[PDB]
């Protein structure tokens, strides 16, 4: 038994349930840092229940809201924007990323001052959104999958409406033509390198197909 | 070491 096994065996049921659901509404947060403030999180900051830190042994500012008390199943999104526009992109998305209605409890953004300009996580993939199965038995529910898909589509729309220029999608990730910023990989069944073979495998991931079709 | 977008617990 596994998260992905449940997705395979309920593939059409989940998809059909999702397409019948009304549009998700996300109350956007206002009492949030801008990108500069985000970089100043240090040891501890908090905005809208998301604990913030920028003091780890890595180049990211991490955001974590307490999860409902399934286990991480590898499913995650990157957001790629033009390197120069990360601060504006972050601000535009902050209402959604810190929303009390967001299905994403754990995410991270590159600290652009900690990386060389031409770095993988500088030219693109400046955000990572980590998805966890919402049910106690580590299964995804249709309600949550719908919410998650609606959420990333809201992120797409906000960036597009703000005229944010797209970034350089990492070689590791896949995305459909209608995702100009968002991309996907599964951490359990793919690597950071990528390649056509890996990208081909990722396109078959039930989770990815449920997000796109 | 510093550049991984890996989920850390």
């Amino acid at each position: 038994p596994s998260t992905n096994k449940h997705l395979k065996n309920n593939f059409n049921s989940l998809h059909n349930q999702m397409r019948k659901m009304p549009v998700s509404h996300f109350k956007e947060a206002l009492d949030v840092p801008d990108y500069s403030g985000m970089r100043q999180s240090g040891f501890f900051a908090m905005s809208q229940g998301f604990q913030l830190n920028n003091h780890g042994y890595d180049v990211f500012i991490h955001a974590r809201r307490e999860s409902p008390q399934g286990k991480f199943a590898g499913d995650k999104f990157h957001i790629s924007v033009l390197r120069d526009m990360v601060p504006q992109a972050f601000q535009a998305l902050s209402g959604l990323l810190f929303s009390e209605d967001s299905p994403v409890d754990k995410w991270a953004v590159t600290d652009m001052e900690k990386v060389v300009q031409q770095a993988r996580v500088s030219l693109g993939a400046q955000f990572t959104l980590y998805i966890k199965p919402d049910q106690e038995n580590s299964q995804y529910s249709a309600s949550f999958l719908h919410k998650t898909r609606q959420f990333i589509e809201c992120l797409e729309s906000r960036l597009s409406e703000n005229g944010v220029i797209s970034g350089q999608c990492p070689e590791s990730d896949v995305h459909p033509e209608n995702w100009k910023y968002l991309s996907y990989r599964n951490e359990l069944r793919s690597g950071r390198d990528g390649g056509e073979m890996q990208r081909q495998a990722l396109r078959e991931e039930p989770f990815y197909r449920l997000m796109t079709e | 070491q510093y550049f991984m977008t890996e989920y850390v617990a």
